[PDB]
RNA sequence: UCGAUGUCGGCUCGUCGCAUCCUGGGGCUGAAGAAGGUCCCAAGGGUUGGGCUGUUCGCCCAUUAAAGCGGCACGCGAGCU
RNA sequence: CGAAUGCCGGCAUGAGUAACGAUAAAGAGGGUGAGAAUCCCUCUCGCCGUAAGCCCAAGGGUUCCUACGCAAUGGUCGUCAGCGUAGGGUUAGGCGGGACCUAAGGUGAAGCCGAAAGGCGUAGCCGAAGGGCAGCCGGUUAAUAUUCCGGCCCUUCCCGCAGGUGCGAUGGGGGGACGCUCUAGGCUAGGGGGACCGGAGCCAUGGACGAGCCCGGCCAGAAGCGCAGGGUGGGAGGUAGGCAAAUCCGCCUCCCAACAAGCUCUGCGUGGUGGGGAAGCCCGUACGGGUGACAACCCCCCGAAGCCAGGGAGCCAAGAAAAGCCUCUAAGCACAACCUGCGGGAACCCGUACCGCAAACCGACACAGGUGGGCGGGUGCAAGAGCACUCAGGCGCGCGGGAGAACCCUCGCCAAGGAACUCUGCAAGUUGGCCCCGUAACUUCGGGAGAAGGGGUGCUCCCUGGGGUGAUGAGCCCCGGGGAGCCGCAGUGAACAGGCUCUGGCGACUGUUUACCAAAAACACAGCUCUCUGCGAACUCGUAAGAGGAGGUAUAGGGAGCGACGCUUGCCCGGUGCCGGAAGGUCAAGGGGAGGGGUGCAAGCCCCGAACCGAAGCCCCGGUGAACGGCGGCCGUAACUAUAACGGUCCUAAGGUAGCGAAAUUCCUUGUCGGGUAAGUUCCGACCUGCACGAAAAGCGUAACGACCGGAGCGCUGUCUCGGCGAGGGACCCGGUGAAAUUGAACUGGCCGUGAAGAUGCGGCCUACCCGUGGCAGGACGAAAAGACCCCGUGGAGCUUUACUGCAGC
RNA sequence: CGAGCUAGCCCUGGCCAGGGUGAAGCUGGGGUGAGACCCAGUGGAGGCCCGAACCGGUGGGGGAUGCAAACCCCUCGGAUG
RNA sequence: GUGGUUCGUGGAGCCAUGGGGGAAUCUGGGCGGACCACCGCCUAAGGCUAAGUACUCCGGGUGACCGAUAGCGCACCAGUA
RNA sequence: CGCGGGGUGGAGCAGCCUGGUAGCUCGUCGGGCUCAUAACCCGAAGGUCGUCGGUUCAAAUCCGGCCCCCGCAACCA
RNA sequence: CCGAGGGUAGGGCCCGUGACUGGGGCGAAGUCGUAACAAGGUAGCUGUACCGGAAGGUGCGGCUGGA
RNA sequence: GUGGGAGAGGGUGGUGGAAUUCCCGGAGUAGCGGUGAAAUGCGCAGAUACCGGGAGGAACGCCGAUGGCGAAGGCAGCCACCUGGUCCACCCGUGACGCUGAGGCGCGAAAGCGUGGGGAGCAAACCGGAUUAGAUACCCGGGUAGUCCACGCCCUAAACG
């Protein structure tokens, strides 16, 4: 039947986006750590135009 | 009135509709004086505070005039009488001679063509509005104010009305659609007559949908749910509560009074 | 046997015991004959179809030479229901 | 290190075993090649065709096209590929999105709130398949084209000229601007037909040179015309309203219009011109090219759900906003500016390949699953997007070849009987569309109804009645009627298409639900009743601000129960609750200080501390059951017995009314009668000794409704007696690829014993040459899950309350 | 950190072939003092009916190291709310 | 009414404080564990102030530290696949 | 089988737990009123306390065993 | 073609019968009470309504066949 | 026809006063209620009785009659509107147009029913207190439907002269 992953570019940047994470105190920390851990990608790689 | 139906479908037998004869060939509302976008929504910021709402026909707000000392002395002619989805009372639209249009909740009687007005002057006739003092003790009246300049608030439901009782200082005793004798200030307007369309209390919704149309989702009894989400809940084949009847949140609901005790509004009240 | 021995009944499949329901042999009979009663020998084969109940079991209906009692993890769910 | 169902890794066993992913289906000839069932080509066959064909959007991100390649990927093969290497390929003022607008919702200056973090928040801003907005038809590439090219037609800006007018805003007004159902008129898309027109060709096999077969008879298109249709009154006075001002809008009052007459505005025809243009045949493809061709390009008919569109009518549940646009004026400015025509110039950013019901998206897979929008031909079947076949187009599902066992799956048929099957007619059958006859109890007059039960259905000829489009006609297309007659077992001859009835239980009904074992009698539901709430409402969320309630106001809002409708819902307020009681009793901080104490030489300083004054709550006095609840026992009595209308007595707060009753309640119980049956623990009707019904956790009924549950009968049948044969997909054999859970090691027999009590492994005896293949499941206390029952642990969680102790809240 | 699955609500769009049944209301006639009302014809209502799409998921069978960590076949509920 | 200190209401001071009341300027005020007397010690309600102390992203040195299942998760283009 | 409640004049009930004293209502019997019956009025009688044991100075009463009576329980499998 | 009849399906009326149930009539000397006729010891009767073992009571309006 | 008369004849709207019950203020105490007698009940939480004020419902004293009006059921404070019946005088008009009346249709007390409203007094049922052998009755203290209004039903009667 229908599954749980229904990709959607908008929803994805809108939710796990970078400006998205900067906006909140908890998300900014999410960035810190990922930066502090090394992670090549701080946030998901949404795309297209 | 109240239209009836032959049983050509169970439900549309007991079903009963209003009679919109009193509706002056109007329907399409009046831009300008209303309508405004009406933000429908069953909960506040986030959560749902009143339960069981949502869904139900889209609606446009008819921005009515609920404080008439706006036009003291300026007479206006009642133009139409139309339907208002936001209330039980039908409403009348009227053109002042000032050239301004505005709606008023329509009183029983008021016919299209009639002239109506407000102010200390104003003749005591259906439609006219005046400060409570200047109104004849005993006359009935609707659309009362509670405090000078704050707008109408009592007897505005379909065909409801309040009767003046006496005077007493800068105050005048009323008798609200509920039976409470209240002391209102003299300077509160109150347009004379009863609200009209009193057949409203007689409409037999009819089916399940009918309720759904007016935006009210099904209502489930506490008795149906479990202990986890309401007092009356569990365990075997139904049950008799098992304790003093209570609400989802738990306070008694078969008798417990609510008005907050030490309210300042107490002293101006006298009844039930 | 609880780091699992699936549990009632039914179905299918059997197989075994004899403390034998039938058929075979026999003694006594309050056995004239016919039909019984009762005990002894005997398990080779046989031991029906239905109504009701999940039923085992029963109680019926219609028959039969008879419509036997038990065991096999209340035989049989890596065979079925 | 030998064990931890240990951790990582490696390699075994099962095993050449199961599988190889829809039963839509393949056969051949010729290519290429080291190597072809699998790649290319041609012929034949088959499958899809409201798709398994096209066109968008999302998602994906080079998969596109081409050349060279097969180690791996491909469930086999592979010369092939969506795979490897390389190169190429995506072109916009008019398509979509942005230098436009607003929606929910975000964000948020002002402001408000919060220990901090932060939370709110009218303006504004952001926010879109919603509003607005200027491109149609062809042609070209191996791959892009509404983007390039051709033809034709538009839009903004900026600068000029030419002419008009008081021009002029984020401000005023108008407009934009709106539901559902049903719809008329005229068009278009699309489709059918043609004795007419245009075309290579073709007369086969008995006949046909014929108004024969086969193929095709269009596309776009400015202005102007025409045909539909949408919008809209025109004056003049007066004005105090549209938060300043308006000449605008609104409201009065007189005129002329009421008509679309007129203005505009779309749509459809026609249009200068521009393009396309079959079969067949010839070619070389991996495909397209050429000819047919000076191609013809005409006449009828059906016709939308699309267009005119803001069309119309009806109904209640009463149906976004803002901009563009029009208009109005304000500051300012009127040598500005704006409007109209005409030129010239300027016109940016991002997307554009390909897949896209799927091998490229979501499912670890080239996965029988899931995925929004538009087009979706013809014929027949009453209709249709149904069904059968078939255009265009696309496929034969990336292992094959044989065989013709058991068994399985899916399918087909069957003598006689037919429910004897079985928990159950589970399953399967019977029935089936349309037309016409004809239909009961009951009933809320609608219904029950497709009740039931019947007959008709093909083809041919004759006569004949209505329309529709054309003129009042031919044709073409729809509906009908009457009469003769033909052929088969059979005419909705294939496909799609209720078995019916009787009677109970529950629930009124349509709905809803345990996504992934329960679809129900459960939830919901209209409706009934109780209770709270006067509005800064009650209530809910929130520390607050705040919001919801509600831009509501007692005919309203919250909470509780009951649950259409009919007839009804008795008695108990003693206990619990809630409601009402300016009296009393108790009662905390606080007030009050009689009196006492500690130190001081003392003035003092510091402590206790009785009266008495002290809330709510509790106590106490009352009320209240559609509030939590409750609604008896033992004896005796009638002129046959029997039973008890009658009585006595004990105790309750009162001692279950009506109605119903062996029940979805009945233990004893298959109660006892009666009905159905040859036979009935079920079923139906009764009786009442109701273990342990009973009136809004409603009581007793109730037409209609039900994938609910029980009982019966008719019809029909492989359910059964009681099996049999047949079909295909597996199973089996051959070639190719090749798993798995499991596994202390094994050289792994029966019996009677024995052993921790159920032995291949111990004893005794019996049997037994070594190794496989298809089969059956009795066993290895067989595999699978550290038993989900039970107990245990001073293990854990969810839940309850007059358990304890707190907290919110009041 | 999550409502890209699922649940509800808010905003904005879209979809529902073709058949039945025939409510009100109209119009005509009948009726009356006026009515009620009764006949036709018209009309096109409805959590109405048959039935695709679509949304489901009743019974059975298959599947059960599956095509699939919910599938397939026949059958079946709703389908203008 | 609470927090701090060893101090859990204790005979409970001291130091901080949300609440109420509410002074004095050297003959003024606080403290020495309830309180009072005496004897003493300090001078609240403003602020700043090196050093000695902590840490190891980074550089260097040394190891009765490891030696590719060890040692950092990574000796290898790893916070990668 | 288990649990706990009950047997008292003719009938229904008290009386015990803090042992010594059996009470109420009805009925029964005698008398009265009435023409008579009942009602009513006046007087009277009536209990081995279910039984076998002992506990005490003394048992309806307290403690054991049977005898019937009633009410409850019988779950997880 | 019609057609006696036979078959099948569904209705209409009537008769018979049935566990059990409802009230009725009748049947010398069973039980309970006293409703009515005297002012019947609550004047009676009445339509209706609720209640009670029973006669019956009570509400509302009515009647003289009572005062 | 003309011109007059009486009337609680009917429907609608409005209005007045007496009394009851409740609430508020006052003042005031030790009992009030009730009956054959009582008790239940109410009252120091301040009753009864008395004065002041307010709310609400229903019924209209005197006039009133043995009277009037209507077809009956039935109809009563007062005012206005709409409206029916009817008697007299005058003998002007029509000119036999008449009587009854199966059926139909309308109306029809009280109680009862539906929907909504209202509810002071009263009051089935019901609860108490007495009475009695018992009382599911009479008597007493409470008390709900109903009694009142609107609309729609029901169609009965000692609807009796
Ligand atoms: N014929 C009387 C009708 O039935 C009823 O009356 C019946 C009963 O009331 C009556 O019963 C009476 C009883 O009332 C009276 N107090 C005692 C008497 N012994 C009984 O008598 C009855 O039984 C006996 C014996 O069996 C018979 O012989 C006698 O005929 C019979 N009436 O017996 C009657 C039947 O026979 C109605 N009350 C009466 O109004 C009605 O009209
Ligand atoms: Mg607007
Ligand atoms: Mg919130
Ligand atoms: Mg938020
Ligand atoms: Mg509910
Ligand atoms: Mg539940
Ligand atoms: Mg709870
Ligand atoms: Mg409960
Ligand atoms: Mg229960
Ligand atoms: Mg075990
Ligand atoms: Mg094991
Ligand atoms: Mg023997
Ligand atoms: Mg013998
Ligand atoms: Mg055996
Ligand atoms: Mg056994
Ligand atoms: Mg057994
Ligand atoms: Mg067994
Ligand atoms: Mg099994
Ligand atoms: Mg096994
Ligand atoms: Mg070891
Ligand atoms: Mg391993
Ligand atoms: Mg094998
Ligand atoms: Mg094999
Ligand atoms: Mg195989
Ligand atoms: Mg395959
Ligand atoms: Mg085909
Ligand atoms: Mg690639
Ligand atoms: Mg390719
Ligand atoms: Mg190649
Ligand atoms: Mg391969
Ligand atoms: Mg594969
Ligand atoms: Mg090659
Ligand atoms: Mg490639
Ligand atoms: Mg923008
Ligand atoms: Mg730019
Ligand atoms: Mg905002
Ligand atoms: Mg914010
Ligand atoms: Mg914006
Ligand atoms: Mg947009
Ligand atoms: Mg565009
Ligand atoms: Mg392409
Ligand atoms: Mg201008
Ligand atoms: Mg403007
Ligand atoms: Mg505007
Ligand atoms: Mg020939
Ligand atoms: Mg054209
Ligand atoms: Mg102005
Ligand atoms: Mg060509
Ligand atoms: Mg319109
Ligand atoms: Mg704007
Ligand atoms: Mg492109
Ligand atoms: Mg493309
Ligand atoms: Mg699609
Ligand atoms: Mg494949
Ligand atoms: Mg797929
Ligand atoms: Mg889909
Ligand atoms: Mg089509
Ligand atoms: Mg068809
Ligand atoms: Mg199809
Ligand atoms: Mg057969
Ligand atoms: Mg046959
Ligand atoms: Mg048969
Ligand atoms: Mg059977
Ligand atoms: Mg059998
Ligand atoms: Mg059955
Ligand atoms: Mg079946
Ligand atoms: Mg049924
Ligand atoms: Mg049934
Ligand atoms: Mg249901
Ligand atoms: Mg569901
Ligand atoms: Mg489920
Ligand atoms: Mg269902
Ligand atoms: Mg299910
Ligand atoms: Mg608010
Ligand atoms: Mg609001
Ligand atoms: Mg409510
Ligand atoms: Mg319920
Ligand atoms: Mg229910
Ligand atoms: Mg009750
Ligand atoms: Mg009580
Ligand atoms: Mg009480
Ligand atoms: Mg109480
Ligand atoms: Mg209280
Ligand atoms: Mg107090
Ligand atoms: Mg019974
Ligand atoms: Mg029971
Ligand atoms: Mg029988
Ligand atoms: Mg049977
Ligand atoms: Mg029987
Ligand atoms: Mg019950
Ligand atoms: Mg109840
Ligand atoms: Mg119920
Ligand atoms: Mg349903
Ligand atoms: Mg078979
Ligand atoms: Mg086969
Ligand atoms: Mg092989
Ligand atoms: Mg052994
Ligand atoms: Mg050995
Ligand atoms: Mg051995
Ligand atoms: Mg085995
Ligand atoms: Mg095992
Ligand atoms: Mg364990
Ligand atoms: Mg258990
Ligand atoms: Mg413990
Ligand atoms: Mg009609
Ligand atoms: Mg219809
Ligand atoms: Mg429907
Ligand atoms: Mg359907
Ligand atoms: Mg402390
Ligand atoms: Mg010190
Ligand atoms: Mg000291
Ligand atoms: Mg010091
Ligand atoms: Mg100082
Ligand atoms: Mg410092
Ligand atoms: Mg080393
Ligand atoms: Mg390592
Ligand atoms: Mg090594
Ligand atoms: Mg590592
Ligand atoms: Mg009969
Ligand atoms: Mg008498
Ligand atoms: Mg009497
Ligand atoms: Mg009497
Ligand atoms: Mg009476
Ligand atoms: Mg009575
Ligand atoms: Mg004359
Ligand atoms: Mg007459
Ligand atoms: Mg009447
Ligand atoms: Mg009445
Ligand atoms: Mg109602
Ligand atoms: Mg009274
Ligand atoms: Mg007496
Ligand atoms: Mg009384
Ligand atoms: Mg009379």
């Amino acid at each position: 039947m229908k599954r749980t992953w229904q990709p959607n570019r908008r929803k994805r940047a809108k939710t796990h986006g970078f400006r998205a994470r900067m906006r909140t105190p908890g998300g900014r920390k999410v960035l810190k750590r990922r930066r502090q851990k090394g992670r090549w990608r701080l946030t998901p790689a949404v795309r297209k135009r | 009135a109240v239209k009836k139906f032959k049983p050509y479908t169970p439900s549309r037998r007991f079903m009963t509709v209003a009679d919109f004869s009193e509706i002056t060939k109007t329907e399409p509302e009046k831009s300008l004086v209303k309508p405004l976008k009406k933000t429908g929504g069953r909960n506040n910021q986030g959560r749902i505070t009143v339960r069981f709402r949502g869904g139900g026909h889209k609606r446009l707000y008819r921005i009515i005039d609920f404080k008439r000392w706006d036009k003291v002395g300026i007479p206006a002619k009642v133009a139409a009488i139309e339907y208002d989805p936001n209330r039980s009372a039908r409403i009348a639209l009227l053109h002042y001679v000032d050239g301004e249009k505005r709606y008023i909740i329509a009183p029983d009687g008021l016919q299209v063509g009639q002239q109506v007005v407000a102010g200390p002057d104003a003749p005591i006739q259906v439609g006219n509005a005046l400060p409570l003092r200047f109104i004849p003790v005993g006359t009935v009246v609707h659309a009362v104010e509670l405090e000078p300049k704050k707008g109408a608030k009592l007897a505005r439901a379909a065909g409801t009305s309040a009767q003046i009782q006496g005077r007493e200082g800068d105050y005048v005793i009323l008798r609200l659609p509920s039976g409470e004798l209240r002391k209102v200030h003299g300077e509160c307007y109150a347009t004379v007559g009863a609200v009209g369309n009193a057949d409203h209390k007689n409409i037999v919704l009819g089916k399940a949908g009918r309720s759904r149309w007016l935006g009210r989702r099904p209502h489930v009894r506490g008795a149906a749910m479990n202990p986890v989400d309401h007092p009356h809940g569990g365990g075997e084949g139904r049950a008799p509560r098992g304790r003093p009847p209570a609400s989802p949140w738990g306070w008694q609901t078969k008798g417990l009074k609510t008005r907050k005790r030490r309210k300042p509004s107490s002293r101006f009240i006298i009844a039930r």
